[PDB]
Order: C-alpha cells, then sequence, then structure tokens
C-alpha cells in the first residue's frame, strides 16, 4: 500500500493519491404514508399473551403469501359427515394453510384423508377412461369376469 | 518455422505491425530497447532500489526526468507471462516503475498464465473466476 514515487528535488514531484471525498449529505425530506392498522380477529383462537406484548406485521402485496404461511391459521372444528348413509353422523377435520390456494378446495381435501382417497378414486377414474373405448377387447374379458367370479373376488381385496 | 527464427520473427515483424499503423506525422515517436526477459529482473535485482535501476534509466531519467526531453506514454512488454515468482517479481518491480514515470506497462499473459499449455482451449474454461482464488 505505497505508491511509487521518485526521490525529491528542485524539480517537482508529481504523484497520484486519490482523495478522501467530500460527500456534504443530501437533505431528503421524504413523506409520511398512509398508513392504516387493521384490527380484528384473524386467527381461530385467542391468543393468551396480553395486547401490550404481541406484535403487528406489515403486509404489501410481495409480502402476503409470508404473513399468512407464518400465522398457522389451523382450523381444526367438527363438521356434518356426508360420506355415508348415516344423517347424525359427525366427522372433524385437520387444516394447515400456508398460501391463498388452501382455502380452494384442492388442498382442502387433500388435507382431509377420507377426501383423499376419493380424488384418488377420482384419479384412478380418469386414467380409466382414457384406454377404455380405444380397445375394444375390454369387454371381451368383462365377460370373463362375469364366467371366472372365484378368481375375480380373491383379486379384489388386493 | 523453428523456435529460434519464429519467435524473433513475430518480435521484429510485430514491431512493424507497430510502425505501419502509427502515424509518425501527427506527433508520435517510439523507442526500441533490447533486453531479455531473463536480463530485466537481473537488472531490477542489480540495483538495491527501483529508483536506481537500469530500466529506470531509460523510461524515467532519459525521457521524463529530463529537462526538454520527450516523456515516456507506455512501455510496451513483448513479453510471455507466468504466474510464477521470477514474473510477479517483475511486474512487482514495473509497478514501482509504473509509477514513478505515469507510464502503464502493457504485456500479455501466456498460455501457460491460465492453466492450459496450449492455447485453444481457452472457450472451454467453464469457471474461470474459481481458476484465479487457487494457491
Amino acid at each position: 500500500s505505497k505508491e511509487g514515487s521518485v526521490a525529491p528535488k528542485e524539480r517537482i514531484n508529481i504523484k497520484y493519491i486519490p482523495a478522501t471525498g467530500d460527500a456534504q449529505a443530501e437533505v431528503a425530506e421524504v413523506e409520511l404514508p398512509l398508513k392504516t392498522l387493521v384490527v380484528g380477529d384473524f386467527k381461530g383462537h385467542a391468543e393468551q399473551t396480553p395486547l401490550e406484548e404481541r406484535a403487528t406485521v406489515t403486509v404489501d402485496k410481495n409480502n402476503f403469501e409470508a404473513v399468512m404461511r407464518e400465522s398457522e391459521l389451523k382450523i381444526t372444528a367438527t363438521v356434518k359427515n356426508k360420506l355415508t348413509d348415516d344423517e347424525n353422523a359427525e366427522l372433524p377435520v385437520e387444516l394447515n394453510f400456508k398460501s391463498l390456494a388452501d382455502f380452494a378446495p384442492d388442498a382442502v381435501a387433500s388435507q382431509v384423508p377420507e377426501l383423499k382417497k376419493l380424488i384418488e378414486l377420482r384419479e384412478a377414474l380418469v386414467a380409466l377412461k382414457g384406454p377404455l373405448g380405444n380397445i375394444p377387447a375390454f369387454r371381451e374379458r368383462l365377460q370373463s369376469l362375469l364366467n371366472s367370479e372365484e378368481s375375480r373376488e380373491k383379486l379384489l381385496a388386493e | 518455422h523453428n523456435s529460434q527464427f519464429q519467435a524473433m520473427e513475430s518480435a521484429w515483424r510485430g514491431l512493424k505491425l507497430f510502425v505501419d499503423r502509427t502515424d509518425f506525422r501527427e506527433n508520435n515517436k517510439v523507442e526500441i530497447l533490447h533486453v531479455t526477459k531473463d536480463e530485466l529482473l537481473e537488472d531490477f535485482e542489480f540495483a538495491p532500489e527501483t529508483a536506481q535501476s537500469g530500466l529506470y534509466k531509460h523510461v524515467y531519467s532519459a525521457g521524463y526526468g529530463q529537462f526538454g526531453g520527450e516523456p515516456v506514454g507506455a512501455i510496451i512488454g513483448n513479453y510471455a507471462f507466468t504466474p510464477s515468482t521470477p514474473d510477479m517479481k517483475l511486474l512487482q518491480y514495473m509497478g514501482a516503475l509504473g509509477a514513478m514515470a505515469h507510464a502503464p506497462f502493457i504485456s500479455s499473459v501466456g498460455p501457460e498464465f491460465f492453466g492450459i499449455d496450449s492455447f485453444e482451449e481457452l472457450p472451454n474454461i467453464k469457471d474461470l473466476k474459481s481458476t484465479f482464488e487457487s494457491p
């Protein structure tokens, strides 16, 4: 960290060392944004901490998916069971919401294990419809399964 | 195509490419110094200080450090630099010479500087930033 210089003399000795600079820190009167405080019940319980210790979170369009994920909106309730022939049956659920698409029935039914087997039932039926009507030899062996009733029921349990 | 002929043809016909392009009528001159690259580091080992070297006499004092003499704009290095100690000791003694006479020393690195030993495999290098952070 030393500039190469010459021996000093009656001749003039130019050297290059860059200087510290003068900033003179510029004024900037920033203005006040119209800040609102949305207050109200945003989760499914009553928090045990008193009000003077809990915090306010700032939400804009870019971080709304992160504020919703870190809230852990866990909605646990007992709802009516309409998956069988019982009218007086009930079925509690367990919900974990991390995005705005978790309100949609694609992700609500995916978090209910009684509905994970019904979408998997439908996905197995959409898979059937493609190769069903293309090969006309499927109905030829439906009558063979109509004939072979013993070996068919042994394979349905598997 | 001999190593004594071609290295002494490129170092001399390449000067003619520097003489033919530059317009000497438009206030330009060029000095020609015969050193060898192994002699020059010995000449910086010769003097105890870079301000008493033999190359300092031709860059600074015979040119710039002279009443009425024309000063030196830049030093063309007709060299092939390695990253070894006899070529980082030279450039340490050419950066200090270039900071005294105010003239940058321009030269070139070789194929072996990048560690390829044959030059046409340079675009095959997929990360050149990590090559320079080697011990």
